[PDB]
């Protein structure tokens, strides 16, 4: 297939390993050796997302800079997994520095609530952006798509695992870039895990059957996350996720016949149920899916650099716009004069 | 060809 163009390649694949090497000692430093601020410090503006354990829109008073807080109520992280969970979040958080996650800026706590003030991105989610254009060109999901590959690269490189790819999590930047937020799920780990967790129509069958898995339910997702960009709705669908996980571990996926050939055969590599077989589980591993023939047009360095026109760019008012975010129930903040769970929190 | 349409929510122990 290559003619040259190989030793380009290969030179390539020895500079990915070069910058793993350095982000992996940069990673451990933050990871061994992690209270940057109080509530009062900030002002609320609006809900900008909301689950069962929000994010706010809050402005810092000193500095009049605008930042996305996520509040979780320390009771309600429990719900058990939650609280394992929540460390694992602020821990990773802010240890990992790569160009489509979003960046950690301060962390606390309080009497009743966790804190993480994170740098405010004012483009929306792709979710939204999705579900009214309906679906996404394949250059256009190519895009993105190259995004999450370059940042599961990063990821899995330290050890980490993601667990929670999907639109909802994906927020496109000013310049029209993908940043990755919410690492409720993502765990260290070295081999297996076997937490039963994720969204639904992006569980792995491995999850799903209650198996212990690993990295390779991240490139599944992936491929779930591809097909609803270039589709306009996810591979397995259904009303009750009892039906979505049947269709999950059929290992059957039918595709919109709009779909190109090249995008078929990735997505039937990504969408496999038998792990000797998936796509970023084989022997050349993530090499596989950037060598793919549907990423041919792909420059993997140039995303990096960010040097790639983008689909398109979400327009912006000014700082503090939430025009680009729909809107949310606005339910009180409240703080008790009683500290709540303070030594199932000590670490954070 | 019916499934959910809006924001889907996370699991974090149970599957049903
Ligand atoms: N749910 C998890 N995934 S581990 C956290 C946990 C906390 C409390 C109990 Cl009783 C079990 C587990
Ligand atoms: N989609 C979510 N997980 S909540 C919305 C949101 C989260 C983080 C930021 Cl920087 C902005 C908005």
């Amino acid at each position: 297939h290559m003619g040259a163009a190989a030793a380009k390649k290969g030179s390539e694949q020895e500079s990915v390993k070069e910058f793993l090497a350095k982000a992996k000692e940069e990673f451990l430093k933050k990871w061994e050796s992690p209270n940057t601020a109080q509530l009062d410090h900030f002002d609320r503006i609006k809900t900008l997302g909301t689950g069962s354990f929000r994010v706010m829109l809050v402005k810092h008073k000193e500095t009049g800079n605008h930042y996305a807080m996520k509040i979780l109520d320390k009771q309600k992280v429990v719900k058990l997994k939650q609280i394992e969970h929540t460390l694992n979040e602020k821990r990773i958080l802010q240890a990992v520095n790569f160009p489509f996650l979003v960046k950690l800026e301060f962390s606390f706590k309080d009497n009743s609530n966790l804190y993480m003030v994170m740098e405010y991105v004012p483009g929306g989610e792709m979710f939204s952006h999705l579900r009214r254009i309906g679906r996404f060109s394949e250059p256009h999901a190519r895009f993105y798509a190259a995004q999450i590959v370059l940042t599961f690269e990063y990821l899995h490189s330290l050890d980490l695992i993601y667990r929670d790819l999907k639109p909802e999590n994906l927020l496109i930047d000013q310049q029209g870039y993908i940043q990755v937020t919410d690492f409720g799920f993502a765990k260290r780990v070295k081999g297996r895990t076997w937490t039963l967790c994720g969204t639904p129509e992006y569980l792995a069958p491995e999850i799903i059957l209650s198996k212990g898995y690993n990295k390779a339910v991240d490139w599944w997702a992936l491929g779930v996350l591809i097909y609803e960009m270039a589709a306009g709705y996810p591979p397995f669908f259904a009303d009750q996720p009892i039906q979505i996980y049947e269709k999950i571990v059929s290992g059957k996926v039918r595709f919109p016949s709009h779909f190109s050939s090249d995008l078929k055969d990735l997505l039937r590599n990504l969408l496999q149920v038998d792990l000797t077989k998936r796509f970023g589980n084989l022997k050349n591993g993530v090499n596989d899916i950037k060598n793919h023939k549907w990423f041919a047009t792909t420059d993997w360095i140039a995303i990096y650099q960010r040097k790639v026109e983008a689909p398109f760019i979400p327009k912006f008012k000014g700082p503090g716009d939430t025009s680009n975010f729909d809107d949310y129930e606005e339910e009180e903040i409240r703080v008790s004069i009683n500290e709540k769970c303070g030594k199932e929190f000590t670490e954070f | 060809a019916a499934g959910r349409t809006g924001r889907r929510q996370a699991i974090h122990d149970i599957l049903v």
